[PDB]
C-alpha cells in the first residue's frame, strides 16, 4: 500500500467519498434530527438507536478509510482533528455499551447524557460536512469579515475574564459569613457574578442585601458592575463596528 | 431559569455543566447579535451619509 | 435671581428669542418665578408640594448654564435634536399600532389580562416595558394562561421587531452623526493652525525680504 | 554589584521565568485555601499549612524583591510611575504579616482588601502582551478624551436624582403594609442608589408595578417624570458614549493612516533623492 495506493486513494478517495459520504451523511442528520425532536422519541426507542448505531458503524468506516489515508495531512485539518477526536470518543462509547457486564450506574446516568452531548456534536460534524455545496457567497463574505477582528476580541474577552475573576475574588472576600448560600463556592460565585454583569436581578441583591447588615457592599458591587458594564460592551460594540467599517470604506 | 435547574446535586452535578455550557454561549451569542446588529444600522446607515 | 432677570429684562431679548442657550435660560427663570411666587407664598387653592427639590434643581441647571466647554459640546450635539424627535415619533407611531393591536388582541375579549392590555395608559406601560428587556418573563407568564398560544409569537415577534430596531438605529444614528459633526469641527480647527502657521511662514518671508533690502541698500550706500 | 546586579538579575531569563511561575502559582494557590480550613481531610490539613507557608515564603521572595529594589535609584523610585503603585501594592501586601504578628486580627482584620490588591498586582504583571497594551493605550486616551461627558453624566445624574427624591414621596412614606420596594425611595443616598439602577434599567417594569401600589393620582406628572428620565438618560448616554469611542478609534486610525502615507512618502522621497545620487556619481 505505498504511494501507488495513495494516489489510488486520492482518487478513488474523490469520487467514491464524494458520493457515499453525501448520501449516507444526508441520511444520517435526517434520522438524527429525527432522533432528537422530544415527541418522535416516544413513535420509536426501538427504530432510533438501531440506525443510530449503524450510521455510527458508517462513521467509524470513515474514520478507518481516513485512517488508511494520506495520514499526516488528514491531521493537519482541524475539522478532520475535530472528526478523530469524534470518532475515538464514538467508538469508546460504543464499546463501552457493548460490553456490559459493568460495575458503576448505569439507566440513563450522567455518562449516558455525556454520550448524548456526544451525538449532538456528531451530528454537528454531519451538518458541517453536508454544507460542502452553496453555503451562500453573502453570508460568507460576512463572517469572513465577521472574522476578521480576532485579536482585538480575544483580548477584550480576555480582559473581561481577568476583571471577572478580580470581581469575584473580591466579592467571595467581602461575602464571607454574609449568607453564602447563593455562592458558597467557586462556581457559584463566578455564575454570582455572570448574573450582575448581565443585568439579571442586582436591584434584587440590592434589596435582599439591605435586608442583611452590610450596606457599603451595594456601592462596591454598583461601582463594579457600572465600569466593568459600560467599559466592556462599549469596547466590544466600537471594535465590531470599526471591524466592519474598513469593509464599508472598502468596495 | 437559574432557579429552575438549580439544586441538581446541590453541589456540582450537571447543575455546573449546562449552565456552564449555556450560560458561555448565551453571553456569546448575545454579545455577537447585538454587535452585528449596531454594525449592520451603521453599515447600511453610511450608505445615507454618501 | 431677579437681579438677573433684570440684566435678562434688555433689549438684548432680540437676540434671546431666536437663539439656544439664551431662550433655555430666560424660559428657565420664568418657570422658577412664577411657581414659587405662587408656593412661598401661595394663599391659593391648589393640591399638594411636588416642585421643591424640582425648583432647586432648575436652579442646579442655571448653575451649569456656565462652563463654555459643556457649551461647545451642546452646540456639537444640538443638530441631533431633529433626529432624536424623527426616532421619537417614529417609536410613538409603533408604539400606537401595537397599543390597538394589544388591546384588540388581549383587552377586548375581557376574559382577563386586565391592567396589562386592558386599559389604556397600562398598556401603554406595558408596551413600553416588553420593546425593552425589563419585563417579558412575568409578562409572558402572565399571558400565556389567557388561552391564546399565538400570544407568544407575538409578542416575540414585537420584541425582535421593537427592542432591536430602536436600540441599533438610535445608536448607529447617534454614532454617526456626532462622527460626522466632530469631523468637520476637527478639519476647521486644523483649518485655521495651517492658515497660521503659512501667516507665520509669510511674515518670516517678508522679514527676511526686508532684510536682505536693507543690507544690499546699506551696502550700496556704503 | 547594586544596580548591576539588578541589571543583571532583570537580564537574566531564569530569574524572570522564575519570579512569573511563582507569580502564576501564588494566583492558583490563593484561592484554594478559602475552601475549607476544618478537619475534613486530616492528611491534607498540614499540606495546607505548607501551602500557606509558601505563601508566607512568596512574602519573603517580595521582601528580597524590594532589597532587589533598593539597589536601583532608591531614593529617586519613591515618586515614579505605576512602578510606584507596584511597590506601595507589595507594602500593603507585606503588611497582613505585621498586623497578624502583633494586631490580633479578631476584628476588622481588611486583610481581604490587601489579597485582592496583590492579586491585581499580580494579574497586571503578568508580561503583558502587546495587543494587550495597544487596547490599553486605547482606553486610557479614550478616558483622557473623556473630559465632559463623564461630568455631565454626573450633573444629569445629581439633577434628575434631587428632583425624584421628593417625587414619589409617598411611596416610601406610605403606610401600606404589604410593601417590598419602599426603602428604594427613602433615602438620599437610596435615591442614588434606585436612579443608578433605572439607569442600568434592569425590572423597571417591576419596580412601576411595585410604585402602581401608591393611590394612582391619574399618573399625570410622576410616572410620565420617572419614564421619560430613565429612556433619556439610558439611550442619550449610551448612544454618546458608544460614539465617543468610535470617534477614539477612528482619530486613532486616522493618525495612523497620515502616519503610513508620511512614511511612504518619504520613502518615495528617499527612493528618488538615491536615483539623483546615483545619475550625479
Amino acid at each position: 500500500l505505498l504511494g501507488l495506493q495513495q494516489m489510488i486513494l486520492s482518487l478513488t478517495q474523490s469520487l467514491g467519498f464524494e458520493t457515499f459520504i453525501f448520501i449516507v451523511v444526508c441520511l444520517n442528520t435526517v434520522i438524527l434530527v429525527a432522533q432528537t425532536f422530544t415527541e418522535l422519541e416516544i413513535r420509536g426507542e426501538w427504530y432510533f438507536m438501531v440506525l443510530d448505531s449503524i450510521f455510527l458503524s458508517i462513521y467509524v468506516l470513515e474514520a478507518v478509510l481516513k485512517l488508511i489515508a494520506l495520514g499526516l495531512e488528514y491531521f493537519y485539518d482541524p475539522w478532520n482533528n475535530l472528526d478523530f477526536f469524534i470518532m475515538v470518543m464514538a467508538v469508546l462509547d460504543f464499546v463501552l455499551l457493548q460490553i456490559n457486564s459493568l460495575s458503576y450506574s448505569f439507566y440513563n446516568h450522567s455518562l449516558f447524557r455525556i454520550l448524548k452531548v456526544f451525538k449532538s456534536m456528531r451530528a454537528l460534524r454531519a451538518i458541517r460536512v453536508l454544507r460542502r455545496l452553496s453555503i451562500l457567497t453573502s453570508l460568507h463574505e460576512v463572517a469572513g469579515t465577521l472574522s476578521g477582528s480576532l485579536p482585538s476580541i480575544t483580548a477584550i474577552l480576555t480582559l473581561m475574564f481577568t476583571c471577572l475573576f478580580l470581581f469575584s475574588v473580591v466579592l467571595r472576600a467581602l461575602f464571607q459569613d454574609s449568607d453564602p448560600k447563593r455562592f458558597q463556592n467557586i462556581f457559584t460565585t463566578l455564575f454570582t457574578l455572570f448574573t450582575m454583569l448581565t443585568l439579571d436581578d442586582w436591584s434584587l441583591i440590592y434589596i435582599d442585601n439591605r435586608a442583611q447588615g452590610a450596606w457599603y457592599i451595594i456601592p462596591i458591587l454598583m461601582i463594579y458592575i457600572v465600569i466593568q458594564y459600560f467599559i466592556f460592551l462599549n469596547l466590544v460594540i466600537a471594535v465590531l463596528v470599526d471591524n466592519f467599517q474598513m469593509a464599508l470604506l472598502k468596495g | 431559569i437559574y432557579t429552575d435547574f438549580q439544586m441538581d446535586e446541590r453541589e456540582y452535578a450537571m447543575e455546573v455543566g449546562g449552565a456552564i455550557y449555556f450560560a458561555v454561549f448565551i453571553t456569546l451569542g448575545a454579545f455577537i447579535g447585538l454587535n452585528l446588529f449596531v454594525v449592520v444600522v451603521t453599515t447600511n446607515l453610511e450608505q445615507m451619509m454618501k | 435671581y431677579v437681579c438677573e432677570f433684570l440684566m435678562k429684562v434688555y433689549v438684548d431679548p432680540i437676540t434671546y428669542w431666536k437663539d439656544g442657550y439664551n431662550i433655555l435660560d430666560v424660559i428657565i427663570l420664568i418657570i422658577l418665578t412664577i411657581p414659587y411666587l405662587l408656593r412661598k407664598i401661595k394663599g391659593n387653592h391648589s393640591a399638594y408640594l411636588h416642585f421643591a427639590d424640582g425648583i432647586q434643581s432648575l436652579r442646579i441647571l442655571k448653575l451649569i448654564s456656565y462652563s463654555r466647554g459643556i457649551r461647545t459640546l451642546i452646540i456639537a450635539v444640538g443638530e441631533t435634536v431633529y433626529t432624536v424627535a424623527s426616532v421619537l415619533t417614529l417609536l410613538f407611531l409603533l408604539m400606537f399600532v401595537f397599543a390597538i393591536l394589544g388591546f384588540c388582541l388581549f383587552g377586548v375579549t375581557d376574559r382577563g389580562d386586565l391592567e396589562n392590555w386592558g386599559n389604556l395608559a397600562s398598556a401603554f406601560f406595558t408596551l413600553f416595558s416588553l420593546a425593552t428587556v425589563d419585563g417579558w418573563t412575568d409578562l409572558q407568564e402572565e399571558l400565556d394562561k389567557r388561552k391564546f398560544t399565538v400570544s407568544r409569537a407575538f409578542t416575540i415577534l414585537f420584541i425582535l421587531l421593537a427592542s432591536f430596531i430602536f436600540l441599533n438605529m438610535f445608536v448607529g444614528v447617534m454614532i454617526m452623526h456626532t462622527e460626522d459633526s466632530m469631523k468637520k469641527f476637527e478639519r476647521d480647527l486644523t483649518l485655521e493652525r495651517n492658515l497660521a502657521i503659512m501667516e507665520e511662514k509669510q511674515i518670516i518671508l517678508k522679514r527676511q525680504q526686508e532684510e536682505v533690502n536693507r543690507l544690499m541698500n546699506t551696502q550700496k550706500s556704503g | 554589584p547594586l544596580s548591576l546586579w539588578a541589571g543583571w538579575v532583570l537580564d537574566s531569563s531564569v530569574f524572570s521565568k522564575f519570579i512569573i511561575s511563582l507569580i502564576f502559582l501564588n494566583t492558583f494557590v490563593l484561592m484554594v485555601e478559602i475552601e475549607l480550613m476544618e478537619s475534613t481531610n486530616t492528611a491534607l490539613w498540614p499540606v495546607k499549612l505548607a501551602l500557606e507557608v509558601a505563601d508566607w515564603f512568596i512574602l519573603l521572595s517580595f521582601i528580597v524583591e524590594i532589597l532587589l529594589m533598593w539597589l536601583a535609584s532608591f531614593s529617586l523610585f519613591w515618586k515614579d510611575a505605576w512602578n510606584v503603585f507596584d511597590f506601595f501594592v507589595t507594602l500593603l501586601s507585606l503588611l497582613p504579616e505585621l498586623v497578624v504578628l502583633l494586631g490580633v486580627p479578631a476584628h476588622s482584620v481588611w486583610l481581604q482588601l490587601l489579597r485582592v490588591c496583590r492579586v491585581l498586582r499580580s494579574l497586571k504583571l503578568f508580561a503583558r502582551f502587546r495587543q494587550i497594551k495597544v487596547i490599553l493605550l486605547a482606553l486610557v486616551r479614550a478616558l483622557k478624551s473623556m473630559t465632559f461627558l463623564l461630568m455631565l453624566l454626573l450633573i444629569f445624574f445629581y439633577i434628575f436624582a434631587v428632583t425624584g427624591v421628593y417625587f414619589f414621596r409617598e411611596y416610601s412614606r406610605s403606610t401600606i403594609e404589604g410593601l417590598e420596594y419602599n426603602m428604594f425611595f427613602s433615602d438620599l443616598l437610596n435615591s442614588l442608589v434606585t436612579v443608578f439602577i433605572l439607569f442600568t434599567l434592569d425590572h423597571w417594569y417591576a419596580v412601576l408595578q411595585d410604585i402602581w401600589k401608591v393611590p394612582e393620582s391619574s399618573r399625570v406628572f410622576s410616572s410620565i417624570y420617572v419614564i421619560l428620565w430613565l429612556l433619556l438618560g439610558s439611550i442619550i448616554f449610551r448612544n454618546i458614549i458608544v460614539a465617543m469611542m468610535v470617534t477614539n478609534f477612528q482619530n486613532i486610525r486616522s493618525e495612523l493612516s497620515e502616519e503610513m502615507s508620511h512614511l511612504e512618502v518619504q520613502y518615495k522621497a528617499d527612493m528618488f533623492k538615491q536615483q539623483i545620487i546615483q545619475r550625479r556619481q
